[PDB]
């Protein structure tokens, strides 16, 4: 046999690949790019005021933030129509933007008594157990009163320094600039960004009715306890009103067919595991199917969890003078994309099983497979030295370089050096004794010696495989 | 006479390293 059985097993895979490709082409269009590009350039690439050149992307002080919040921010939220506020005369600013603050309390840490004459207070780094909850300043509104995480429908964020909660002191802004500017001025006069503040969030969203794509915008600013400002941004093109055009029904039908295909595969895998050979995991061709089906079922579960959860849109459509809460939907969309992008990768990778249709491809596959059993040991022995260099660099230079400021950053820096991108022109300033020594040793031992065993093993394996397959003709 | 602290998120690397060493030595042994 081996032919009349594989032909069905091949066409069933080809149809699966076609459906997956249709889905991938469907979700990713070419209109999201320019949408997000203009949306980002409107807020990030514009100076706070015409008399300086410090944009939100390069904030450096607590004072610059106030210049930003009344400035390039208000100028890019409210556009006078030739009341509603269309950003680019196409994008609709639905709802109102909301600002929020996360801060810690006075006396959150301890100082020694021998120098407790000059140090009058300390503000410890942000922690859920050290977060202030008392009302400060003038106790008028929601901007000076703590609010629990469940009363804001919020969640965690996982910023750059730490993972911030969903609570804090929040404030909703108006619809016209005339009142939003007054509110911001009121916040700035009665000092609101004190020394105790640790994080600030700004959130809003737009519609852009021409195409059907919501865009949710979040801006984070972090204040480390050691001083400084760290900005971050996130623009997400969500889509929530899918069924309008025929292509949408086409995509839904392809999704249904995809679910049917994955159900078929899981059934034929359970049948094979139970009604046939047990513990068939020494193949790498069946350990790939389980990964694909698990990733697919996780993606389907996430889609069912998220798509069926859209009542927040209905609540916003009831009254459209309140802040819409679309933060969870963007997070789940990001998670769904991160899963689909890996699923399609493995689906494409699986195609290698189907290419043995002549001598050359078969022998290349044999060489590639036989060369994996022994490359594994050298890969481990090489990665051990790689991590040794990584930890050495992290311990030595990981305090002044900022390219080695984190372990994974050290790994990426080493890989970039391997590609030939990073030069040590700053390492001497970082260190003059152990800098050039480390650089020379790394670029000599792991680029002239260690990196050639990979070539040697492959070269020898291919040579012996070809010689064996040629000798396989002296017997026949 | 008991407490479920869960106060912070700053992990203590000493216990993690000790446990990792104690399991790695067991595996190799
Ligand atoms: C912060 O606390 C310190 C002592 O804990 C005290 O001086 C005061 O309550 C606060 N500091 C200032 C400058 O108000
Ligand atoms: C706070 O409330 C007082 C009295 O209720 C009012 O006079 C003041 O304008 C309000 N706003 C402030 C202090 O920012
Ligand atoms: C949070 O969710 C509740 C649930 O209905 C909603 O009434 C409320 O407006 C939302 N926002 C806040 C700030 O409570």
């Amino acid at each position: 046999k081996y032919l009349k059985s594989v032909l069905r097993e091949l066409v069933t895979y080809l149809l699966f690949l076609i459906v997956l490709c249709i889905l991938t082409y469907g979700m990713m269009s070419s209109n999201v790019y320019y949408y997000t590009r203009m949306m980002s350039q409107l807020f990030l690439d514009t100076p706070v005021s015409k008399t300086e050149k410090t944009n939100f992307k390069t904030l450096s002080s607590m004072e610059d933030f106030w210049k930003f919040t009344e400035g390039s921010l208000l100028d890019g939220l409210y556009w006078k129509m030739q009341n509603r506020s269309f950003i680019f005369y196409e994008n609709l600013l639905l709802g109102v933007p909301r600002i929020r603050q996360l801060r810690v309390r006075n006396g959150s840490c301890s100082i020694p008594q021998d120098l407790r004459d000059e140090i009058k207070e300390c503000y410890d780094v942000y922690s859920v157990s050290s977060e202030d909850r008392a009302p400060f300043g003038p106790r008028n509104g929601t901007a000076w009163i703590y609010t629990s995480e469940k009363d804001l429908n919020g969640s965690s964020h996982w910023g750059i320094i730490a993972t911030y909660s969903g609570a804090g002191y929040y404030l909703d802004l108006s619809r016209t600039r005339e009142e939003t500017a007054a509110q911001v001025a009121s916040l700035k006069k009665n000092v609101w960004l004190d020394r105790g503040t640790r994080a600030t969030f700004i959130d809003f969203s737009v519609y852009n009715a021409n195409i059907n794509l919501f865009c949710v915008v979040r801006l984070l600013v972090e204040f480390p306890a050691t001083g400084g400002v760290i900005p971050s941004w996130q623009f997400q093109p969500l889509k929530l009103i899918r069924y309008v055009t025929t292509f949408d029904f086409f995509l839904a039908a392809c999704e249904i067919i995809f679910c049917f295909f994955i159900f078929y595969y899981v059934v034929e895998e359970i049948l094979e595991i139970r009604i046939h050979k047990l513990h068939y995991f020494r193949s790498f061709w069946n350990c790939l199917d389980v990964v694909i089906v698990v990733l697919s079922v996780v993606a389907i579960g996430i889609n069912i969890y998220r798509t069926s959860n859209v009542e927040v849109l209905l609540q916003f459509l009831e009254d459209q003078n309140t802040f819409p809460n679309f933060e969870h939907l963007a997070y789940w969309q990001i998670q769904f994309n991160n899963i689909a992008a890996v699923t399609v990768f493995f689906v494409w990778i699986k195609l290698f099983k189907f290419i043995n249709f002549n001598r050359t491809m078969s022998q290349l596959s044999t060489t590639m497979s036989r060369c994996a059993k022994d490359l594994f040991g050298f890969a481990i022995m090489f990665f051990i030295i790689f991590l040794a260099y990584a930890q050495l660099a992290y311990l030595v230079f990981g305090t002044q370089v900022d390219d080695f400021s984190t372990f994974q950053e050290c790994i990426f820096t080493q890989f970039r050096i391997i590609l030939g991108d990073i030069n040590f022109a700053e390492i001497e300033e970082a260190n003059r004794v152990l800098g050039p020594i480390y650089f020379t040793t790394f670029v000599f031992f792991m680029f002239f010696i260690l990196l050639n065993m990979f070539l040697a093993i492959i070269n020898d394996t291919y040579s012996e495989v070809k010689s064996d397959l040629a000798q396989q003709k002296a017997e026949m | 006479r008991f407490v479920f602290p869960e106060p912070t998120a700053d992990v203590n690397y000493i216990v993690m390293l000790t446990c990792a060493v104690c399991l790695v030595t067991y595996m190799v042994m």
